[PDB]
RNA sequence: AGCUCUUUCUCGAUUCUGUGGGUGGUGGUGCAUGGCCGUUCUUAGUUGGUGGAGCGAUUUGUCUGGUUAAUUCCGAUAACGAACGAGACUCUGGCAUGCUAACUAGUUACGCGACCCCCGAGCGGUCGGCGUCCCCCAACUUCUUAGAGGGACAAGUGGCGUUCAGCCACCCGAGAUUGAGCAAUAACAGGUCUGUGAUGCCCUUAGAUGUCGGGGCUGCACGCGCGCUACACUGACUGGCUCAGCGUGUGCCUACCCUACGCCGGCAGGCGCGGGUAACCCGUUGAACCCCAUUCGUGAUGGGGAUCGGGGAUUGCAAUUAUUCCCCAUGAACGAGGAAUUCCCAGUAAGUGCGGGUCAUAAGCUUGCGUUGAUUAAGUCCCUGCCCUUUGUACACACCGCCCG
């Protein structure tokens, strides 16, 4: 609506998947630990927007490949 | 602080808080949420404070929403 | 004894002051390419540091300009004699001080030059330092009737937010 | 600019100690505070200031209606003669350092 | 010597002006800054005053 | 502290409005002792931005 | 009953009739022809009302730490119709008030208390907690 | 005004007089110019690299479709991967019996006696009781405060949709959207020379277009715009309940503060004090709507407060052309507003007071702030306005444009 995650987030969120499905999980409390282990993240907002975004992301995987 | 209805809703939930809290760590748990039951139910917000509060007025109108006027020619 | 004044008049006042010195400055050392100043309150002393890179022109000869400085600001701002003090201060790399960068123009067309020339070579010096990016806009009227404006930039500069 | 004989010494002589002046952009306050043996302020002051620039000798600084007055080289050696003064003269400079 | 020369400057627009720059005009007395609301416009930044909201 | 005023210097044009702020910040600490650590204490703690006052006793 | 136990309206309609019947309480000869407030429309409809006022004021001060007239000319102070302008404030009389304040010492109901502003005592706070249980005690109604 | 003149002292080489030359101007031109600013626009717009597509300027990227507040995203697509505006970003304000703290902030709770009232009980000692005051080698941080902390990610679940992006309902709970600030590419003969010791040229410059005395700006058959106040019984009135918040101050760039409290006066106000660089004091801002016990009674009446007369006082050296305020008197139109037309979705519209700016004095203003607080879409492109494709165009100073006798 009126939240629609533009591409510095998506692009993160595809980025980390990439090179962290094994470690990344089903759960937004966690991961979001791990993108301040796995990446350097300016604002807290953004870093919390992206563990989001990347969830919602491994939900989805995790209930059939997701197209890209 | 606020005004005289504002006053009356204020007091009225820091009574019944004030119950529940008491219950809670002098009673038991069962009463307490038993009180939570009855007034959450029926209500008026007893439990929890309404959120709603002033908006700024913004220039070019004496209110928030409210835009002055204009007459074009 | 007071001689007080209010805390929040205080400090306004001190912008204030602040914004004359500033101004004074701008418009003395002008040839001297001052960059900004800094006032530090102490005990027993204001100091006056004069970030701009031609110290030596500001110094004067047998130690001089920075004297009839310090007696200026200390007349002005009834700084009995002592208690304030100027200090000059060649500021680290010209390049990135957009104000230097400012007076150079200024300088560049008052000298004659050329307008591609001048901008284009200030762009590059800016690059040269290896700035982020930079641009310059020049407004105004060039031997002609109607005034035109151009914006010179070159590298990355980013226009929004803090 | 107009003046005395005597006031006219008064401003020569400060400025050639002095070595620069300060006169706000005001003709009333008639006076000053510092020196001033007191006739004037800008005027007497400022209209000697001025024409003593207009001819070299000194350079005025405006800012802030303020007016700042520097005392030129060519200027001290003008001064010099005014006062008649002892050659070596001496005025706002004179100077240590580090 | 001219008793001719002034009337009153006490108070009023009359009695005050720009420190920056003599406007009698559109000026700034709060917090005692007396600056006209021209100049402050260009001074606010050296002065300590900041756009936040 | 608040100053509002027009956006322009000078008027004709939809009724805009700025607003700048100054903000200052006060704060406390009370001490008791002497001599060195008076003077010491006070001078460091030295730099920015920072007016400083320090008060004897009573009135 | 504290006079805090009563409620406010019939707290001072008793005490004001009480004062009545004592005969002894003092009044700017005038009070005929006052208004109370410049704010005011026509002056108060029950010429009888220096003892409500009295009343008023004397169950005013016992709340209180100390008061003076300034804040009961704003209390009384009502909304003045500019005509033209809007509606502001105005603190009502000054001498109704004073003469109430100076009256009432003479009773001693109020003394002048420290750092000005006059203050209810313990005459009058005697007084005052006596009535109001008459008042609670009339009847439940 | 020794300005001019008479009379004749005074200053003492500054000046005068002549030439050449400055200097100011709220003088003119914003259609000669900087900056600042409005507007398009907080619209969704904007661009490069590298490749593909073209002799070339260029084009694709930047799109049929869906979705979004937004060229926001998805997908498809000869493009791929990025940046600019939007966004993220910053600011403000609510949820934190968590955090670290506080005598220039409060609270608990003593120790609390006292004042101390008896308010009820008791015959009283004594008990329970609301406040003020005591202040303490009491305790606290809950309200208050300002710093750091966390919370919202439409998180879970369920319908719907390319089963995607998303949409909707539901739970915890502050619920997805609290409200602003920040603004690109590029434009305009938009506004500003009266903000500028920013400024050109021009104009003027001793018989000034640079200052004092005095007036205009404030002259009234008539039209317009923003507003204010109204048209009454949801009201006008008198007594009485009664709570606040954003903010503010003197000891100041050159004359001066906010003011509680005693007295006098009907008022307006006068007068004597005393604190306060303020989280200390004014001010538990004891506001106003409102609530209420009465009166009025549907009469332009008590709705309304115009105009005028007389009079009291305040500011200022000076108020006459009322600065303003009060007191009385005179007691208008207006009894719901045609053609038209503004603005608005939640603390929002609307009522309602307050404070700040102007300021010596002067608010019907502007500019916020709390208080009381709805009706009503919940969407869409009809009108209007602006940008999206496709399309037409003799337009291109662009329809406010350019065709026949």
């Amino acid at each position: 609506m009126g939240r629609v995650r533009t591409k510095t987030v998506k692009k993160a969120a595809r980025v980390i998947i990439e090179k962290y499905y094994t470690r990344l999980g089903n759960d937004f409390h966690t991961n979001k630990r791990v993108c301040e282990e796995i990446a350097i993240i300016p604002s807290k907002k953004l870093r919390n927007k992206i563990a989001g975004y990347v969830t919602h992301l491994m939900k989805r995987i995790q209930r059939g490949p997701v197209r890209g | 602080g606020g005004g005289h209805v504002a006053q009356i809703y204020a007091i009225r939930q820091s009574i019944s808080k004030a119950l529940v809290a008491y219950y809670q760590k002098y009673v038991d748990e069962a009463s307490k949420k038993e009180i939570k039951d009855i007034l959450i139910q029926y209500d008026r917000t007893l439990l929890v404070a309404d959120p709603r509060r002033c908006e700024s007025k913004k220039f070019g109108g004496p209110g928030a929403r409210a835009r002055y006027q204009k007459s074009y020619r | 004894m007071a001689v007080q004044i209010s805390k929040k008049r205080k400090f306004v006042a001190d912008g204030i002051f602040k914004a004359e010195l500033n101004e004074f400055l701008t418009r003395e050392l002008a040839e001297d390419g001052y960059s900004g100043v800094e006032v530090r309150v102490t005990p027993t002393r204001t100091e006056i540091i004069i970030l701009a890179t031609r110290t030596q022109n500001v110094l004067g000869e047998k130690g001089r300009r920075i004297r009839e400085l310090t007696a200026v600001v200390q007349k002005r701002f009834g700084f009995p004699e002592g208690s304030v003090e100027l200090y000059a201060e060649k500021v680290a790399t010209r390049g990135l001080c957009a104000i230097a960068q400012a007076e150079s123009l200024r300088y560049k067309l008052l000298g004659g030059l050329a307008v591609r020339r001048a901008c284009y070579g200030v762009l590059r010096f800016i690059m040269e330092s290896g700035a982020k990016g930079c641009e310059v806009v020049v407004s105004g009227k060039l031997r002609g009737q109607r005034a035109k404006s151009m914006k010179f930039v070159d590298g990355l500069m980013i226009h929004s937010g803090d | 600019m107009l003046m005395p004989k005597k006031n006219r010494i008064a401003i020569y002589e400060l400025l050639f100690k002095e070595g620069v002046m300060v006169a706000k952009k005001d003709v009333h306050m008639p006076k000053h505070p510092e020196l001033a043996d007191k006739n004037v302020p800008n005027l007497h002051v400022m209209k000697a200031m001025q024409s003593l620039k207009s001819r070299g000798y000194v350079k005025e600084q405006f800012a802030w209606r303020h007016f700042y007055w520097y005392l030129t080289n060519e200027g001290i050696q003008y001064l010099r003669d005014y006062l008649h003064l002892p050659p070596e003269i001496v005025p706002a400079t004179l100077r240590r350092s580090r | 010597q001219q008793l001719y020369w002034s009337h009153p400057r006490k108070f009023g627009q009359g009695s005050r002006s720009c420190r920056v720059c003599s406007n009698r005009h559109g000026l700034i007395r709060k917090y005692g800054l007396n600056m006209c609301r021209q100049c402050f416009r260009q001074y606010a930044k050296d002065i300590g005053f900041i756009k936040l909201d | 502290l608040r100053i509002t005023t027009r956006k322009t210097p000078c008027g004709e044009g939809s009724k805009t409005w700025d607003r700048f702020q100054m903000r200052i910040h006060k704060r406390l600490i009370d001490l008791h002792s002497p001599s060195e650590i008076v003077k010491q204490i006070t001078s460091i703690s030295i730099e920015p931005g920072v007016e400083v006052e320090v008060t004897i006793a009573d009135a | 009953v504290t006079v805090k136990d009563v409620n406010q309206q019939e707290f001072v309609r008793a005490l004001a009739a009480f004062l009545k019947k004592s005969g002894k309480l003092k009044v700017p000869e005038w009070v005929d022809t006052v208004k109370l407030a410049k704010h005011k429309e026509l002056a108060p409809y029950d010429e009888n009302w220096f003892y409500t006022r009295a009343a008023s004021t004397a169950r005013h001060l016992y709340l209180r730490g100390g008061a003076g007239v300034g804040s009961m000319t704003k209390i009384y102070g009502g909304r003045q119709r500019n005509g033209v302008m809007p509606s502001h404030f105005s603190r009502g009389s000054k001498s109704v008030a004073r003469r109430v304040l100076q009256a009432l010492e003479g009773l001693k109901m109020v003394e002048k208390d420290q750092d000005w502003g006059r203050k209810l005592t313990p005459q009058g706070q005697r007084d005052l907690d006596r009535i109001a249980g008459q008042v609670a005690a009339a009847k439940k109604k």
